[PDB]
């Protein structure tokens, strides 16, 4: 998802 | 996607100076904040093509990193401490800004915060 460090995170 | 250049460290049409406020922003204020283990996002301008934040530099139009202020600091580059202080203050609210509340990054720079405030309380009568 968008942001800092969070484009792997999906939950 | 691109980065903005990075703001400007030196400039020869600014006026330059150096006061023991200044000289206490560079020995005590950033010396404290560049070694702590929460300094390095902020040691260098956000790199917004690495990061895979395309919209960074659209919603931060005054981007400033401790790179920069280091930089400014050393090559005596503010006029004043109250020019560096107001870096400081730009890059902890770009922090705030860009980021959502909860976001670790946003829990470093408030920590850098808290020591910055601390450090700041004491900055000196100049003379």
């Amino acid at each position: 998802v968008a942001g800092k460090y969070s484009k792997e995170f999906f939950y | 996607s691109m980065n903005p250049p990075p703001p400007e460290t030196s400039n020869p049409n600014k006026p330059k100076r150096q006061t023991n406020q200044l000289q206490y922003l560079l020995r005590v204020v950033l010396k404290t904040l560049w070694k702590h283990q929460f300094a390095w996002p902020f040691q260098q301008p956000v790199d917004a093509v690495k990061l895979n934040l395309p919209d960074y530099y659209k919603i931060i139009k005054t981007p400033m990193d401790m790179g920069t202020i280091k930089k400014r600091l050393e090559n005596n580059y503010y006029w004043n401490a109250q020019e560096c202080i107001q870096d400081f203050n730009t890059m902890f609210t770009n922090c705030y800004i860009y980021n959502k509340p909860g976001d670790d990054i946003v829990l470093m720079a408030e920590a850098l915060e808290k020591l910055f405030l601390q450090k700041i309380n004491e900055l000196p009568t100049e003379e």
